């Protein structure tokens, strides 16, 4: 395993390019932690109207249009991560009754963090 | 749930008219006093032991009737395995 091991130095960060997109979106993203609507549509036209905003202020951003077009299967999982990330508190008030299959998985949470704080609280 | 359910189904199956499948069905002009009054589900638990037979036909709009069985009606088509 030190034969053919080459470090091509990419002129794509993935450190850099993943502050990009939390500016970028920082209304669609509220209708989701309502329950309203499941497909976050991210349209390629807003992202090349936000590269020209930035151009004109004299910062030196990356080319993103370029970036998904070479390979946009790993921008799923990073466009993903910045959401959960920066995801707001629900304004509607959640209910017991809608959607069962979030009263399960808010159940299991519940019960593996006290499982957790009663674990903690025994070593310590 | 385990002992919400069971004090819930069990006092469904003691205080249950037909009157109360009229009421959803917007059946109120042809009530008797003789033959809607009396328990259904009685009758029902009653003909099993008689006849020897282990299952109920258990009617699912019955629930939606009672008052007390809506929050049981619900659990019931989200995970009927519990």
């Amino acid at each position: 395993m030190s034969a053919a091991l080459p470090s091509i130095q990419l002129p794509v960060d993935y450190n850099n390019l993943f502050n990009e997109i939390t500016d970028f979106l920082v209304a669609m993203l509220q209708k989701v932690a309502n329950r309203e609507l499941n497909s976050v549509i991210i349209d390629l036209d807003d992202i090349l109207q936000y590269q020209n905003e930035k151009f004109l202020q004299g910062t030196q951003a990356d080319d993103l249009v370029s970036a998904i077009q070479q390979n946009a299967n790993h921008f799923t999982e990073l466009f993903c991560r910045a959401i959960d990330n920066n995801m707001p508190l629900p304004t509607k008030e959640i209910d017991y009754k809608d959607d069962v299959l979030d009263v399960i998985l808010n159940q299991r949470r519940l019960r593996n963090e006290r499982m957790l704080s009663d674990r903690t609280n025994e070593i310590r | 749930s385990i002992q919400e359910c069971t004090t819930n189904f069990r006092n469904f199956l003691m205080s249950f008219k037909y009157k109360f499948r009229k009421i959803l069905d917007e059946r109120e002009e042809f009530i008797n006093n003789t033959t809607d009054e009396e328990l259904y589900y009685i009758k029902q638990l009653n003909e099993m032991r008689e006849l020897g037979t282990s299952n109920l036909n258990l009617d699912a709009r019955n629930l939606l009737a009672y008052k007390q069985t809506e929050d049981l009606y619900h659990q019931l088509l989200n995970y009927p395995q519990e």
